[PDB]
């Protein structure tokens, strides 16, 4: 049942 | 009225189990696209004028960039293995009703439904036959319904002139059924 | 094998919303209720096979708030026109007279991604045995989404979806009743 | 074996600062330079051995800018006194006339994280051959700060560390001279 | 002038080696610490008024809660093998130089500065020997100059009044010596 | 070279 891993968004200067 | 969305999509799409993988990301401003990561490109493409800034900065982000491209194991494989075990594999039989109609003037009845409902996953064939022969055209469909809570539905539908000694009948093969289902009428 | 996986989020102005949810072969996994800071499962049975850390998607979100900021003066009057949503009512199952069913209202490419849903039995507002997905993603920039509503078939009564959005005149109004 | 290993993190107003750093004993590892989105080791030998994906400490800045914003209202009228900082100069190495030397300004506990340093030779304003670290975290909850400047070892030469303050009523003026 | 500040401290407690890790985060709002998290605790404590909402919010999230408790492994332990590469065994030979003061009167001199500088790290001996026995007393340090570019600085001084045919002598003890340093006067 | 893991903040409600 191992996580479920995401997406690091990015900061737009 | 004004409004202002700021919207990203992840897409990670998979050919033949984990072996072939490719991220997508794509930007969006309100209904515009304006930026784009093709895991397959390794780099920020703009698709759009105000989708430049970002991917000239992003780029220049080697730390970054190095991420991103990972991203393709680190999430779109990584979470592929755990849905492996319950969703890659979810499966729902179908319930076939056949039933006929007028849909047009009337007396007597000339469409004849094959209602096949609540099953997953979506793939599946709906054949109709007239005394074991296979209708091939004068069929109608209402289409895949996917009903958002992981179970879709559908009728297809034959134009047909019953005559009294023909026995019609509804054939359905799916994922979720070992044998063909069938129903006549 | 041939799959998708969607991880979508956002974040709106001026209604100040957010989202971020897991789409899987045009399904929702789940989604992370922004306030309650939880993870909700599209299916109970999915938790048992499965885990998610929500701050992580709250952070995303605290992400795109700002992003949003920064787009906003990038575009210097870049705001415009929105999508009118298509609706479209229907049952979940084949309807028996008497056998409880569900009736699903189904809101098609539109965005920004808010609307003002209502069930209307008879020309009633109808707020118990009613459920609602978050905003789904499509092939392209706009969005989907499902409302249901729970019913007991009758040959005398009619129901309606009620939709309104800001790329709509005035309140849409889908109509549904039962025919044997 | 016994050991540190810190991870500071902050959000600053009105200033509208922020901070992310790394310390190791007492030491600066590294931090995030928050405009440029990358990572500034403290000494460039560390690259070497190790990788940090800024975007991640970017996202928990982006968390604090809005946790203080709650915090602004879960107090209301919390704000109120500050701590004025102690300033101590002083040579790096043991100092001999013509052989090039450091002088170390290290400013001790004080709060906001918010400094105006200046170098001062003969009263004049040195702004190359200088240097500083990001506010660097201490066994409470104040911090810290080291400025350093390069120069040449004279009789006849005066220095001054000029550090400026909220708690302070005028700018603080450190001196220092050579001593044969 | 009316400055907020959010601060965050997530301190990793290292005893002998990763054997005995302890995790322990703490938060402040200007000058306040009103939260911490106890990793032999497992989950958030308020210290003040301003800190119990969140420690209330935060622990009924045991998604969350669980997180939190696997950071000891998941960064502590983690990033220490990493660091235990090059921080933990870093090593800096300390320059050791000797000379007479006054600091007082004058005539003769009464002050023996040892200045023991550029060295890592910070724990180290020096010891003050008159004719090979060591001086316990009038001894007076700098104490550890922490210099923040990973390098220290001290000075260890002995008061004494010289009388020729007497040689003194410092000793300098440190991890990144094989053997004692000595410099004699 | 391995990547030096942080710490998730959290949302203050």
């Amino acid at each position: 049942a191992d996580l479920i891993a995401y997406f690091k968004a990015a900061t737009k200067f | 009225a004004p409004w202002f969305l700021e919207y990203s999509k992840s897409e990670c799409h998979f050919y033949n189990g984990t072996q072939r993988v490719r991220l997508l990301v794509r930007y969006f401003y309100n209904l515009e696209e304006n930026l784009r990561f093709d895991s397959d490109v390794g780099e920020f493409r703009a698709v759009t004028e105000l989708g430049r800034p970002d991917a000239e900065n992003w780029n220049s982000q080697p730390e970054f960039l190095e991420q991103k491209r990972a991203e393709v194991d680190t999430v779109c494989r990584h979470n592929y293995e755990i849905f492996d075990n319950f969703l890659v594999p979810r499966r729902v039989e179908p319930t076939v009703t056949v039933y006929p109609t007028k849909t047009q003037p009337l007396e007597h009845h000339n469409l004849l439904v094959c209602s096949v409902s609540d099953f997953y996953p979506g793939n599946i064939e709906v054949r109709w036959f007239r005394n074991g022969k296979e209708e091939k055209t004068g069929i109608v469909s209402t289409g895949l319904v996917r009903n958002g809570d992981w179970t879709f539905q559908t009728l297809v539908m034959l134009e047909t002139v019953p005559q009294s000694g023909e026995v019609y009948t509804c054939q359905v093969e799916h994922p979720s059924l070992t044998d063909p289902v069938t129903v006549e009428w | 094998e041939e799959h998708t996986i969607i991880q979508a989020e956002f974040y709106l102005l001026p209604d100040k919303r957010g989202e971020f949810m897991f789409d899987f072969d045009g399904d929702e996994i789940f989604h992370v209720d922004i306030e309650k800071s939880e993870t909700i499962w599209r299916l109970e049975e999915f938790a048992k096979f499965a885990s998610f850390e929500a701050q992580g998607a709250l952070a995303n979100i605290a992400v795109d708030k700002a992003n949003l900021d920064v787009m906003k003066e990038r575009s210097n009057n870049t705001p415009d026109a929105n999508v009118a949503p298509e609706v479209t009512v229907l049952s979940r199952s084949p309807v028996n007279l008497g056998e409880p069913n569900i009736l699903i209202c189904f809101i098609d490419k539109f965005s920004p991604p808010v609307v003002n849903v209502t069930w209307l039995r008879n020309g009633r507002p109808v707020t118990e045995g009613v459920s609602e997905t978050v905003f789904l993603p499509r092939d392209d920039h706009l969005f989907r989404k499902f409302h249901y509503l729970t019913f007991l078939p009758s040959t005398d009564d009619f129901y309606d979806c009620e939709v309104d959005h800001w790329g709509l005149e005035e309140p849409l109004r889908k109509h549904w009743e039962f025919e044997e």
